[PDB]
């Protein structure tokens, strides 16, 4: 039994030396026996090699004292409906040096803003991970046209990051002391939070009491919504997956069921907008 | 397409490592919370006559010793982030790694809170003769 988490997207035929192998299924076939790895001098460890690995998989089902678990329940997604951000991302294909994994490409967020990313991975290599641009094609064009030229109008990681904790500070500051990302089919939404949030135990604000939204790995400190200028990362977000609640049909079919003016455009936003309509709807009426 | 690395034994784990701010810090959390050790390392099929140091070019496992696979005893190889050290590259990747027999269910955690003694080549308290 396996998982697709950290999968090995290359177009390598060979499996990895043991010295090199982050786990024992990832090593060659030729060391194997027994059960165990067994070491052959004369055969050398790789210096050159560039493997992709997927970010596709996450399980955020951790139970440790002082974290915060990300994934709440309806009733605590309802308490906090002030903090609530719709969140959809519109990803492109791994190609070329790699295949078999998605990477962020579009952004969007219930605000109505869409970021571009350049598409970047988690490549390892014999002395670490290099997190870089990769090469990606946009899903087989049909209704992802539109995604084709954005392949080119993206932004570095970098840049992208501290585009969101700008604009979700610039939302949230006056309305909550959290953000909660609305969700339909959270898989690759998740897998695109590995990109801009990180997680710990509770902290407070450097420049006020308020509860901790943000981290600079620039400066290892952390901000409320109020004093996030220039922050890289989101900080112990919080978030809610829409499908799982009892809904039988895809997004539009079932935002489409109480609402008539948020008609589909096609776009990451658009999606993200209809997901947090869809919760307030199911979550408020009746 | 692709071939898969891990198990779902270890899913939570390098999940819950992969987002931490700290997560050297989140692994011991982690363990401290009753979870279970990451699994699926590369253990070697040694003679056990071994020199004993505790990171090598080939596996050096003495009779109180196992052998594992560098970069699979590494918690920033295992979960793909960033090396602390300040050049952010690995000192295990590359390498073989002798954990004493008593900790080899956890190598991961091993390497993350022991010390090689720079004199005698092995773990300090596993067995440094200083
Ligand atoms: O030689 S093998 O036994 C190991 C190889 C592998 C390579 C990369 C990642 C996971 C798995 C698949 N067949
Ligand atoms: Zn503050
Ligand atoms: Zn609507
Ligand atoms: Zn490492
Ligand atoms: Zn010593």
């Amino acid at each position: 039994n396996v998982t697709g988490l950290f999968k090995d997207c290359s177009k390598v035929i060979t499996g990895l030396h043991p010295t090199q192998a982050p786990t024992h299924l990832s090593v060659d076939t030729k060391f194997k026996t027994e059960g165990l790895c067994v070491d052959i001098p004369g055969i050398p460890k790789d210096m050159t090699y560039r493997r992709l690995i997927s970010m596709m998989g996450f399980k955020m089902n951790y139970q440790v004292n002082g974290y915060p678990n990300m994934f709440i329940t309806r009733e605590e997604a309802i308490r906090h409906v002030r903090a609530w951000i719709g969140f959809d991302v519109e990803g492109c294909h791994a190609t070329r040096e790699a295949v078999g994994t998605n990477l962020p490409l579009q952004l969007g967020f219930s605000t109505g803003v869409n970021l571009v990313a350049v598409p970047t991975g988690y490549v390892d290599t014999p002395n670490n991970t290099d997190f870089s641009r990769v090469s990606a094609k946009p899903p087989p064009g049909d209704q992802f046209k539109h995604l084709i030229p954005l392949m080119y109008k993206g932004l570095p990681w970098n840049v992208v990051r501290i585009k969101i904790v700008q604009m979700l500070s610039d939302t949230l500051k006056n309305l909550s002391d959290r953000v909660v990302f609305v969700l339909w089919a959270h898989g690759f939404e998740l897998t695109s939070m590995k990109y801009f949030v990180k997680i710990g135990p509770e902290r407070t604000c450097c420049l006020c009491d308020r509860r901790a939204t943000c981290f600079s790995t620039a400066s290892d400190t952390y901000a409320c919504w109020h004093h996030s200028i220039g922050f890289d990362y989101v900080y112990n977000p919080f978030m809610i997956d829409v499908q799982q609640w009892g809904f039988t049909g895809n997004l539009q079919s079932n935002h489409d069921l109480y609402c008539q003016v948020h008609g589909n455009a096609h776009v990451a936003s658009c999606d993200a907008i209809m997901t947090r309509c869809l919760a307030v709807h199911e979550c408020f009426v009746k | 397409a692709g071939n898969a690395t891990e198990v779902p034994a270890n899913s939570t784990v390098l999940s819950f490592c992969a987002f931490a701010v700290d997560a050297a810090k989140a692994y011991k959390d982690y363990l401290a919370s009753g979870g279970q050790p990451i699994t699926n390392c590369v253990k070697m099929l040694c003679t056990h006559t071994g020199t004993g140091q505790a990171i090598t070019v080939t596996p050096e496992a003495n009779m109180d010793q196992e052998s594992f696979g560098g970069a699979s005893c590494c918690l920033y190889c295992r979960c793909h982030i960033d090396h602390p050290n300040p050049k952010g590259f690995c000192d295990l990747k590359g390498k073989y790694v002798q954990i004493p027999t008593t900790c080899a269910n956890d190598p991961v955690g091993f390497t993350l809170k022991n010390t090689v003694c720079t004199v005698c080549g092995m773990w300090k308290g596993y067995g440094c003769s200083c």
